[PDB]
């Protein structure tokens, strides 16, 4: 069953061997009825939210949001070549944005030939700058990051999953409600296609080049884990000599591990930070996070920077031999490395008493993840 | 005293009058007392709104769920009707009320 | 260039701004300034403060160059009925020749003169507690009993029966640190 | 004839708070006499612009020196003479926000108009005598020309 | 004869199903005459953090070009990416494997510079 | 020019504690042209001519610069041009275009330098320009913000010729200078730079003797002072907890203790602390956070510093109060150290605060010394009945 792509988000299924079932209506009653209640472009807007289903997925995202950019600029023959994939075309190619010397279009315009209508929304990107809109440039945005459609014509902004995806108040959920429902069928269709046969020309990849930082990154990071290592060190040797003090409301082993929890999350937010600050823009883990079709920010720390701290129940790895984690590790060693803490990322690999607290964390979430179906599902028919 | 001045439609004014209407309009505010009366008692009803919501939502947020998206109407309004907002308007607040 | 007035009144005749606006060392070449020296009693008073102020945010070699047709529009400046610009050229008249300006404003004034013998008046009475300038956070014990007298005690508001527990603070930081000074 | 619009400007600085896009800088201009501010989207690679430079930058509704008020679709095979051959760089974009220095008492002194050329933003900000050609979502062009 | 809806895996957990064939002409191909023989998504990797998959297709080139049988052992710190790409770039490649891939279809070369490589796949 | 008269007659006449309230109210009159600015700086300059009492005139004229220096003027060529400075044309040049730039180039350092530890220095007053040590502080003591190694002894020179070297001029010449003290003065603020570049917090409580020998200077003190704002004052600081971690607090001690000007600059930390609202921290511990500033504050109003102390004590009771049990613990901490006699200001800043608004909490098992009785039996024995 060959279906389409933005119909995978309601029906939350990926391809991977997922199996559909296929119902005919066999009377013509209801076919009709079908037709006029069970049809997907009149199962867009959801009840539940009052917000869409449908969105964009992932790599017409990734590809629309490249491809809105302002430094994106189109050839008269690859101009006619994605202005034969939409369906809503008048016919008439538009004035392009650059003349002279060269007739070069702007994807914008392309765009605004997608956009149907004359329907007007104010977004803004996911990488807008929230002091922006405070001072100057607050309506000629310098990084391009405020998303205005206006006329059925999109001025300006870089479209992201907060424009065309399934929140409230995007340029989707605005073309239901102003426009038709066969409008908004015809909209979805014509961003995969023509998106798509952009993304042919353009290209887009993922790579062990866009996984590295430079090693002035490498060396940022690595003094990071050597400071905040140190410093559980020395909050450890505070606790022996019992020149640690209790925090009002709970023991001293309560309050020494909120230190040392508290004392880790702030070297993997930092490390964090610093890994983010040094993707040069083109690395491809940006472009799918800033455009937010696949994955987040912690991917990309835990894949260039640090791993991080590694959970069973919420708290650290526990004693599960007597006062030690593994046998590898002296007797009550409450440090960064004996307790489950992983300092080296994806790129570098882990050490081996790393992989097996990393093991454990995964397994408490495959666990998770395997005991919630059939209290959700019996919540799901007791309710209804 | 931000909702007195962004809600109440002050008539006294002239200049704020002769740049916001037209002036067969401005002096059919002006001269009538009928229309400033019903103008008071449409900012009379928008102080009764107000309190009215302030019991409603105790807590100040306003994001609230409603059918009909208006300011988007308002823009749709002003982006087929061809605006130029520059230009002072010519439609009666009599007939806005 | 042409209708040069017209151009320092449309560069500098924004009468809702009145600093010096940025970009005056680039709106002051010679040649506008030797432009400015014959039709320098046609434009208006606020353009003319813009520019006698702009004079003064000009490097310290470019001054040098052509310090003459700058003080020639001095010269014109202090003929003008105004009183800002009057006031201005006596200022400013002191600033290419020397690099400093003027200190002796006294003469041909009697405002000067009325707020230098009040405040002379006011400073002389005015010395008890004075408030030392925002240097005087900086430099050391003698060289502030250099500059402006020995140190000021605080006034005694009250007694103190014991010292409070940041002395115990101190003691036991300090502690620490020999401490930690032989490890 | 159509020209909305006329000034000599000054390239004083190239994106300055850093370079956003490879292909497309923003330049902040001052003008040459008028006192007005513009910075302005071009394309670097098939127009390269350093610092320093000096351009002529007219606005004109339309391109044909007659004024016959085309509608705005792509036609290269027109012959009639337009004013695109005394230039050398042409944008063509809709004016989508004019805001200004006004007051609800008296009149607005300092202009500011907003122009997107596809998407390549611009805003010309200067007095009310020499941007009352504009107006709210009409179609203009940009027609630079730098000169030594 | 693998079909669509047949379902592959990689090495690292990365499944996925046959969308469509083309044939080689149609296929994106490199400087030389190499075609892919499965193009695999690249939203795939960023959520899942299968980096051991790019690892594995970076030394699958150092490997293939070497011509000896590479290692991959977990724990090894003899082996990390830094070597695995200073040993690629004496074959002539990129330092990390990217390689332009012209285009099957317009023959316009791709604007981005697509990741290629042997991995090892299996058909289930 | 009357009105100018008029306000700096106000001004003169209040004093220290109208220097905050009335200057902005100065300063909106005499930076809203710059033209009036020039006017103003002029008569700054030929009114602190004299040395009977034109330091406060000297001082106005700063604050009134500050605020140029704030709202967005370019005032440093205005403050240049009027000083001496400009007889000496290349240093005044040179400072020009720093100071026209808010930053330290190194090459402009060398070029001052050159100029300075030579047999003809420039008269010392055109480096004790306030702005420029701000300059200095914030280039030199940030926590970040590293010096190449090389010029960095440049830079302490300057600095240490700059706070402390004396002069006599003796009819506008200079007989009788001395440079005997910018030795340890260099050694000071080198040491304490070298401690803000190592970054190592158990090596800070380690030479914290040391450091304690180097705030026995001023340099060193507003230094040190400059850089524990920035560095406390940096969110999601305290993390690291000692005793709720005084120990740049006790360094906030030391600083209050051993110089007594510094204190403005010392209660508007703390007292930017006391208002910043810290997350992610417990409740309690934001609470103890809190009693370890208001015993801070304690610290400050035992070493002569008192009336802006309950002043602000009394105005964060008032108008937007903060917790009643912080209040109550600075009471109790303030009335566990003082004794009689007391100054009828003290009384009367300090009455209200303590008989409005939780008159019990103060007394729960003091015993042996009387609470807050004693404090009112001496308030009615003081005043006239209490008025
Ligand atoms: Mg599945």
């Amino acid at each position: 069953f060959r279906l389409n792509l933005s119909v995978t988000t309601p029906y939350n299924a990926d391809f991977d061997g997922d199996e559909m079932n296929l119902h005919l209506p066999q009377s013509l009653e209801t076919r009709a009825e079908i037709q006029e209640l069970a049809m997907v472009p009149r199962m867009i807007v959801t009840p539940q939210s009052n917000r869409p289903v449908m969105g964009i997925v992932q790599d017409t995202l990734t590809a629309v949001r490249k491809f809105t950019k302002r430094d994106v600029f189109l050839e008269r023959g690859e101009v006619m070549n994605l202005l034969m994939f939409l369906s809503t075309w008048d016919g008439k190619v538009p004035q392009p944005a650059i003349l002279k010397p060269r007739p070069l279009w702007t994807g914008k315009q392309i765009f605004s030939l997608i956009i149907p209508g004359h329907i007007n929304c104010i977004r803004t990107h996911s990488t807008h700058p929230d002091d922006e809109d405070s001072g100057p440039y607050k309506h000629i945005s310098p990084g391009d990051t405020k998303v205005v459609v206006e006329n059925g014509e999109l001025i300006m902004g870089i479209l992201c999953k907060k424009s065309l995806g399934t929140s409230a108040g995007s340029l989707v959920h605005i073309s239901y409600l102003e426009m038709g429902h066969d409008i908004t069928r015809l909209f979805y269709s014509n961003i995969q296609t023509v998106i798509n046969n952009w993304l042919l020309i353009e290209g887009h990849t993922i790579g062990i080049g866009d996984s590295i930082a430079d090693s002035k990154t490498y060396q940022d990071i690595q003094n990071t884990i050597k400071k905040a290592k140190q410093d559980v060190i020395e909050v450890i040797e505070k606790a022996h000599n019992n020149e640690l003090e209790p925090t009002p409301g709970n023991t001293l082993r309560q309050t020494f591990e909120n230190q040392v929890n508290r004392i880790l999350n702030d070297a993997r937010d930092k490390t964090g930070s610093s890994a983010q600050k040094s993707l040069s823009e083109y690395n491809n883990f940006k472009s799918m996070v800033v455009s937010g079709a696949k994955g987040s920010k912690i991917n990309i720390s835990q894949v260039i920077a640090v791993v991080g701290q590694q959970n069973v129940e919420g708290k650290r790895i526990p004693f599960g031999f007597k006062h030690r984690t593994l046998p590898h590790f002296i007797k009550d060693d409450y440090g960064p490395e004996s307790r489950g803490f992983v300092e080296n990322s994806y790129l570098a690999g882990l050490t081996p008493t790393e992989f097996f607290f990393h093991a454990m964390g995964g397994r408490e979430g495959l666990i998770d993840t395997a005991v919630k179906t059939a209290e959700t599902g019996y919540i799901q028919r007791r309710l209804i | 005293k931000a909702f007195e001045k962004k809600f109440r439609f002050d008539y006294t004014n002239e200049r704020a009058l002769r740049r916001t209407l037209q002036e067969d309009l401005v002096k059919d505010v002006l001269s009538n007392a009928h229309i400033q009366n019903e103008l008071e008692r449409e900012f009379e009803r928008m102080r009764e709104d107000r309190e009215v919501l302030r019991v409603i939502f105790p807590t100040g947020d306003s994001k609230v769920v409603l059918p009909c998206n208006l300011l988007r109407m308002i823009w749709n309004a002003q982006k087929i009707f061809h605006i130029n907002p520059r230009l002072p308007s010519d439609l009666h607040p009599i007939k806005v009320v | 260039e042409s209708d040069t007035g017209l151009w320092l009144h449309n560069k500098l005749g924004a009468t809702d701004e009145l600093w010096a606006p940025p970009s005056i060392a680039s709106l002051l070449t010679a040649a506008v300034i030797d432009n400015i020296r014959l039709c320098f009693h046609g434009l208006s008073s606020a353009v003319k403060l813009k520019l006698l102020l702009g004079t003064l945010h000009l490097p310290r070699r470019t001054v040098d160059e052509m310090k003459g047709a700058l003080m020639e529009i001095i010269q014109l400046a202090s003929l003008d009925s105004d009183p800002w610009v009057l006031m201005v050229a006596d200022i400013l008249k002191s600033f290419p020749d020397t690099g400093s300006l003027n200190l002796e404003l006294e003469e041909q004034n009697p405002n000067v003169q009325d707020i230098l013998g009040e405040l002379r008046e006011k400073v002389g009475e005015c010395e008890a507690s004075a408030m030392l300038p925002l240097e005087c956070q900086y430099l050391n014990k003698n060289a502030l009993t250099t500059l402006a007298g020995p140190l000021t005690p605080p006034v005694k508001h009250f007694q103190l029966k014991r010292k409070p527990k940041s002395a115990t603070l101190r003691a036991e930081l300090l502690q620490k640190s020999t401490e930690t000074a032989q490890q | 004839a159509g020209i909305l619009f006329e000034d000599i400007f000054d390239v004083k600085d190239i994106d300055p708070e850093g370079k956003k896009f490879d292909r497309v800088s923003r330049l902040h201009c001052e003008s040459e006499s008028f006192k007005m501010d513009l910075i302005l989207d071009v394309n670097i690679q098939i127009y390269p612009v350093d610092l320093g430079d000096k351009f002529r930058l007219v606005i004109a509704s339309t391109l044909y020196e007659d004024g016959t008020l085309d509608d705005g679709e792509y036609n290269p095979t027109d012959d009639r003479p337009s004013r695109a051959d005394q230039f050398e760089y042409v944008m063509y974009g809709k004016v989508y926000r004019i805001e200004g220095d006004e007051t609800s008492t008296e009149a607005a002194t300092r202009l500011s108009a907003y122009v997107s050329y596809g998407g390549l933003l611009m805003r010309l900000q200067g007095d009310a005598n020499n941007l009352h050609g504009f107006e709210v979502d009409s179609r203009v062009y940009l027609l630079m020309k730098k000169l030594a | 004869i693998p079909q669509i809806g047949d379902k592959f895996a990689s090495r690292h957990g990365q499944k996925g199903t046959c969308g469509i064939q083309y044939r080689q002409e149609d296929m994106p191909f490199t400087c030389e005459g190499i075609t892919p023989d499965i193009i695999i998504n690249p939203h795939a990797i960023p959520s899942r953090m299968t980096i051991g998959h790019l690892i594995e297709c970076l030394q699958g080139k150092v490997s293939a070009n070497k011509g000896e049988i590479g290692d991959a052992t977990p724990f090894n710190d003899a082996v990390n990416v830094q070597k695995i790409s200073n040993l690629l770039s004496d074959y002539g490649y990129h330092l990390r494997g990217n390689e332009v891939l012209y285009n099957g279809f317009t023959g316009r070369k791709i604007t981005s510079q697509i990741f290629i490589g042997p991995t090892y796949y299996q058909r289930l | 020019s009357r009105v100018l008269r008029t306000s700096l007659a106000t001004i003169l006449d209040g004093g220290e504690e109208n220097l905050e309230k009335n200057l902005p109210e100065f300063a909106k009159m005499v930076c809203h042209g710059e033209h009036t600015y020039l006017f103003a700086q002029a008569m700054m300059s030929v009114l602190a001519q004299e040395e009977q009492g034109g330091s406060a005139v000297r001082r106005i004229a700063q604050e009134v610069q500050r605020f140029a220096q704030e709202k967005g003027h370019d005032a440093s060529q205005i403050t240049l041009a009027l000083g001496t400075a400009a007889s000496y044309p290349r240093a005044c040049q040179a400072l020009g275009a720093m100071l026209s730039k808010g930053a330290l180039n190194p090459a402009d350092i060398t070029v001052l330098f050159k100029m300075f530890t030579s047999m003809d220095p420039p008269p010392v007053e055109l480096i004790r320009v306030p702005a420029f040590l701000d300059l200095f502080m914030q280039s030199l003591f940030k926590p970040g913000a590293r010096i190449n190694q090389d010029h960095k002894h440049k830079y302490i020179h300057i600095l240490a010729y700059a706070a402390s070297v004396v002069e006599t001029w003796k009819k506008n010449k200079r007989v009788s200078i001395n440079k005997d003290e910018l030795k340890s003065t260099s050694k000071a603020v080198e040491t304490v730079h070298n401690l803000c570049c190592n970054e190592n917090a158990s090596e800070l409580v380690a030479e914290l003797s040391t450091l304690y020998q180097c705030i026995r200077f001023p340099v060193v003190a507003m230094g040190v002072l400059k850089w524990v704002d920035w560095t406390v004052s940096e969110p999601r600081y305290f993390q690291l907890q000692t005793d709720h971690t005084p120990v740049h607090l006790a360094l906030l001690d030391e600083i209050s203790t051993c110089h007594q000007l510094l204190h403005p600059q010392v209660l508007q930390l703390l007292v930017k602390l006391f208002e910043t609202e810290h997350s992610q921290l417990d409740v309690m511990e934001q609470l103890e956070l809190k009693k370890t500033l208001l015993d801070r504050m304690v610290h400050l109003l035992s070493r002569g510093y008192v009336l802006p102390v309950v002043s602000y004590i009394r105005k964060c009771l008032e108008k937007l109060d903060t917790d009643i049990s912080l209040i109550r613990y600075f009471v109790t901490e303030v009335l566990d150290v003082i004794a009689p006699p007391y100054t009828s200001d003290f009384v009367q800043l300090f009455l209200p605060i303590l008989e409005n608004d939780s008159i019990a909490g103060t007394i729960k098992t003091e015993g042996e010394h009387d609470p807050v009785t004693e404090f009112i039996a001496h308030c009615k024995s003081n005043f006239i009945m209490v008025n």
